[PDB]
């Protein structure tokens, strides 16, 4: 059992097991998550 | 090389903010562009205006349009007027001394709502971004920052120093506490946004988008959701336009100001049971803001300001049963210092008697020395103007095919040559003596007129293949330049119309021509965002100059040399030299499209009407891990032993700043440490700090919840520190250390056995579940 | 009858309706099978009647009650979001857990369980009403909770909460139920080996607690 990106688009699931809904977040948290996913995509 | 800045500002009556009314009717505060206007109502004269210390376009000026005043509110008892600008700065003026004294900046966009309790000496501000801030004045700081909405804050209300209610451009209403300091209640009010909100002590009235207004009740009932807010009544059909501002009045009425040139005053005595539509008030302009005033409940007196520079007043006598009047009473109108519509042409006399004409035909004569009007005339949609020096007369070319002339001394209509052209006449120039007029008109026609002594008579017309935009006659009266609909500037000899020369290469229609005093340089401006300077001796392009991001609207020369001015739609006036071809100065006065430009005939002041009714007279003159652990150890354990000595007697700034008990402080820096440095950082410290570490660990074993929060980190550090300093620790002799180690051992063993028991129960039960299901449903 | 959404019958056997000013088909109705011949509208109750070559017929009618239901759904969701935020502020972690299970917010759920364990650190596994809620939970609620506990068990720092919740589930649910719940065996098989890993690691830490015991014994022997 590995972990991957979760099934629902309303949730994000990182590789360390945590799961974050796209609704219970704050705006700056949404911003930093987008920035992290952006720099990961830019490296890939 | 000089420096010119502005010296006046006309037509600045009604900017984009809310009027604030003052009793003695009494005077009225409204917003000017980059300023605040105050005036009496029986007279209508500008009492005072409060601007900043730098005039725009100076040395200290910045390459950005200044933020306009978008909201303001004043306390008349304390006489403090707070003002909020478009960038999110909150200034505040006194009215007796007439100066700003302290400023704040916590927002990022325009400031929508401002309210302040001078009895609480605090100021609540909700801007176009999501945060509501509360500043305090005698503390001169932001006490906190309330933020749970997402779009803006459009409706806003406060109760004492205890409660708040706020609604936004996403239609949810949030009841906020102030003690518990958080959003508690939200209810989605309307489907779309929720513009307007007005709170009486029992009911609150909230309007949305399609005349849907709602009437709810407030209470301090202690349920989680009930009591504090209800969904009691819904009233509709006030208008078809969205409501914008609701305000209550009682000596039993309120009013709703919409966006369809209408306010509706209602009376309170299901929606038909409670409410009572008292009457309507209708104006001919799109209204902006309003405030009430009443005495003895026998009359209703409202102050209104529109989108256009009109300040209207309203009065209705009544008897608490009947509005008594089919229409209100406009006992005060203030227009004359404004233009009432967007200006389209400006001219300057040799006397420097300024001339401004606009969409009304409302030609207004101004002057520099008095900054007021002389007289106005009206002729319809007038486009271009001209000052005639002989007699100092004025001529207007319109969008209707008609050409008019007015006089500064006698009445308006001395002559009006109508049916002059089929389509609109766009530009108009005059020979330097004043004998021949020439007009360029959208019939592709260049009509030349003589000045008969008075009347005008077209001595000829010229027919072109393309539509016409601009026409300019030489100051030496040699050439006549026509900017067509295509990228074409045809230059004719004036004496015989010989089609002398042609200029091409703009890719867009040329919107302005100017030629030099000695008639060698022709400067041309199109919507192509670059100005083209040409030599007319050979029709050659001396230069091109990209500037003015939107479109260079108008270019004017100086009568002394080749130095010109360019004004655009993107609100920047650039002053260039035509021999060095570099912008000397870059003025950022106003913010809308700089429609009309006019340079002084001799002086150097320039006037520049914007779209927002702006007339501008420009006149010239780090530790390491181990170390940080060691010092945090010192601070925390010093606090711990001091507490212990104080407890036996009963028998830090960083601590009280971060608000952590010292055990949690030490555990926080242990969390902050990194493992790959934790090895060396634990090996470094001496045995005194080792003994201090064990005392801290015993304190955590007392404070069990932190232990079960961070069991593996604590155990790893403890086992490594005792394995490292094992020899000296067993060499020492300390009975208190013996008891400390005994307690630490018992509690660590108990906690680890507990979590081991949980893990074992879980793995046995799940193995049984898997075995039972496999023996059951596997074939 | 609304005179905006013009309707079209169709010989494929179906109806498609569109806003007249749009130019794009709004909705698609596929009741009839083979063909479609007769199509009429009633105005006062805007009811579309349809007939095909077969002897089968149908009536159709728009409803704004779905719009009302969606507005009520959004209103309810926002209401209980605020109730959850207030409970996360003050306490009543049983109610906070109920709201979190309805709302599917695993971060706030994890924080609720962390606070519950920390305050239940003083049989009893949690707050007793929280235990009753876990006993009450639905089967789909159990599947969702066990998936989240599977991930929290994957992470080595959340395994304590994972094991406590799983032990509470086993103590307050039928093992017959947990065997007959579909798709749970994959979750349990995923859960088990990580639990064994954490078990061996905790055993090692107990051994080093006995190392502490040795240090005490030797110090007393010298003393």
């Amino acid at each position: 059992y590995n972990v991957g990106k979760a099934e629902k688009d309303g949730e994000i699931r990182l590789k360390n097991g945590v799961a974050m809904s796209k609704e219970e977040l704050t705006r700056e948290d949404k911003n930093r998550l987008r920035r992290a996913l952006k720099r990961k995509r830019s490296k890939a | 090389y000089q420096r010119f800045e502005q010296a006046a500002a006309f037509g600045v009556i009604a900017s984009n903010a809310n009027c604030v009314w003052i009793p003695a009717p009494g005077q009225l505060i409204t917003s000017a562009l980059e300023d605040v206007n105050i005036w009496d109502i029986k007279t209508g004269d500008l009492v005072s205006k409060l601007s900043d210390g730098l005039p725009p376009g100076a040395s200290d000026a910045r390459g950005a349009k200044p933020a306009e005043c978008t909201y303001l509110e004043a306390h008349k008892d304390t006489d403090l007027l707070a003002v909020g600008y478009a960038d999110g700065v909150i200034k505040v003026w006194d009215l007796m001394s007439k100066t700003v004294l302290l400023n704040f900046n916590g927002h990022k966009a325009a400031i929508t709502l401002l309210q302040f309790d001078g009895t609480g000496t605090r100021l609540i501000s909700g801007s176009k971004d999501s945060n509501i801030i509360v500043w305090d004045l005698v503390g001169e700081v932001g006490l906190y920052k309330l933020r749970s909405h997402k779009d803006s804050i459009t409706g806003f209300w406060c109760q004492g120093e205890d409660w708040l209610i706020s609604t936004s451009k996403d239609g949810m209403i949030k009841l906020w506490d102030l003690k518990t300091h958080q959003c508690i209640e939200t209810h989605i009010a309307h489907t779309g946004e929720c513009w307007g909100l007005a709170v009486k002590d029992d009911l609150l009235i909230t309007t949305g988008t399609d005349s849907q207004v709602k009437i709810w009740k407030l209470d301090i009932e202690n349920d989680k959701m009930g009591g504090k807010l209800t969904e009691m009544g819904i009233f509709e059909k006030q208008s078809k336009q969205r409501g914008l501002k609701i305000e209550f009045i009682t000596n039993s009425f309120f009013y709703i100001q919409n966006a369809d040139k209408t306010i509706e005053t209602f009376r309170i005595r299901y929606s038909s049971f409670i409410l009572h539509p008292f009457q309507t008030i209708r104006s001919l302009y799109k209204i902006k803001s309003a405030s009430w005033t009443t005495v003895s409940s026998s009359k209703l007196e409202l102050v209104l300001t529109t989108s256009s520079n009109t300040i209207e007043y309203y009065s209705i006598p009544y008897e608490k049963r009947d509005p008594t009047s089919p229409a209100p009473l406009k006992t005060h109108t203030i227009e004359l210092q404004g233009q009432r519509t967007d200006v389209r042409s400006i001219d300057i006399s040799d006397d420097n008697k300024l001339l401004a004409t606009a969409s009304n035909g409302s030609l207004k004569i101004w002057n520099i020395k008095t900054h007021k009007c002389i007289r106005t005339f009206e002729c319809g949609y007038a486009l271009t103007c001209k000052f005639l020096p002989g007699g100092l007369l004025v001529i207007l070319g319109t969008r209707n095919g008609e050409l008019q002339l007015f006089d500064l001394a006698s009445s308006s209509l001395l002559d009006t040559i109508e049916d002059a052209h089929d389509a609109a006449i766009w530009s108009l120039d005059l020979t330097s003596d004043g004998k021949r007029l020439v007009t360029g008109s959208a019939d592709k026609t260049v009509k030349f007129w003589d000045f008969k002594v008075l009347k005008l008579h077209h001595d000829t017309t010229l027919e072109l293949t393309d539509d016409i935009l601009c026409v300019r006659v030489s100051p030496d009266d040699r050439y006549l330049a026509i900017s067509l609909l295509d990228n074409t500037v045809k230059v004719f000899f004036l004496d015989s119309m010989k089609f002398y020369l042609s200029l091409y290469g703009h890719k867009l229609p040329v919107l302005s021509i100017d030629i030099s005093f000695d008639s060698k340089m022709i400067i041309t401006s199109s919507a192509d965002k670059n100005i083209k300077i040409w030599g007319l001796d050979f029709g050659d392009c001396h230069k091109s100059l990209f500037a003015h991001q939107d479109s260079i609207m108008n270019v004017k020369f100086l009568p002394q040399s080749h130095n010109f001015f360019s004004c655009s739609k993107d609100a920047v006036v650039k002053y260039w030299d035509g021999e060095k071809f570099e912008c000397i100065q870059k003025l950022y006065a106003h913010q809308s499209e700089v429609w009309a430009l006019a340079v002084a005939t001799d002086g150097g002041f320039v006037v520049s009407s914007s779209h927002d009714h702006s007339i501008r007279i420009w006149e010239e003159t780090s530790l390491k891990a181990g170390e940080r652990l060691m010092e945090a150890l010192d601070l925390g354990i010093a606090e711990i032993e001091g507490l212990e000595a104080y407890n036996r007697d009963m028998k830090n700034a960083v601590l009280i700043a971060v608000n952590k008990t010292p055990e949690q402080y030490i555990m926080d820096t242990l969390l902050r440490i990194r493992m790959s440095q934790l090895e060396d950082a634990l090996m470094v410290m001496p045995f005194s700090y080792v003994l201090k570490f064990l005392k801290f660990i015993d304190t955590v074993m007392q404070n069990k919840t932190l232990l079960h929060s961070h069991l593996p980190l604590i155990c790893k550090n403890l086992f490594f520190i005792i394995k490292f300093n094992h020899k000296e620790l067993v060499s020492q002799k300390n009975e208190e250390l013996k008891l400390q180690i005994n307690r630490v051992k018992t509690e660590l063993r108990s906690a680890l056995k507990s979590t081991e028991d949980d893990l074992g129960f879980n793995v046995q039960g799940l193995k049984f579940v898997k075995q039972q299901w496999n023996l059951r449903h596997n074939y | 009858n609304k005179q905006k959404q013009l309707i079209s019958c169709g010989a494929d056997g179906l109806i498609k309706i569109w806003d007249c000013s749009s130019g794009e088909c709004l909705k698609t109705l596929d009741g009839h099978n083979n063909r479609l011949w007769a199509l009429s509208t009633m105005n006062d109750g805007d009811m579309i009647v349809s007939a095909d070559a077969d002897g089968v017929f149908q009536f159709w009618k728009d409803c704004e009650q779905e719009i009302e239901e969606e507005q009520e759904k959004a209103k309810l969701q926002v209401e209980q979001e605020q109730s959850l935020q207030n409970y996360m502020s003050k306490g009543d972690w049983t109610n906070a857990f109920l709201l979190a299970m309805t709302l599917d917010h695993p971060m706030r759920l994890f924080n609720v369980l962390k606070r519950a364990l920390g305050e239940s650190r003083s049989e009893v596994i949690f707050n007793e009403e929280l235990d009753q809620a876990i006993s009450i939970l639905n089967d789909e609620q159990l599947i969702l909770l066990m998936k989240r506990c599977r991930d929290w068990n994957t992470n080595a720092k959340t395994h304590t909460i994972a094991q406590r919740t799983i032990r509470c589930i086993l103590m307050h649910h039928n093992i017959a139920k947990l065997s007959e719940i579909p798709g749970m065996v994959k979750i349990v098989d995923a859960i088990i080996p990580y639990t064994q890993r954490h078990f061996t690691r905790v055993d090692n830490l107990v051994e080093q607690s006995y190392i502490l015991d040795y240090a005490l014994v030797e110090m007393d022997k010298l003393f």
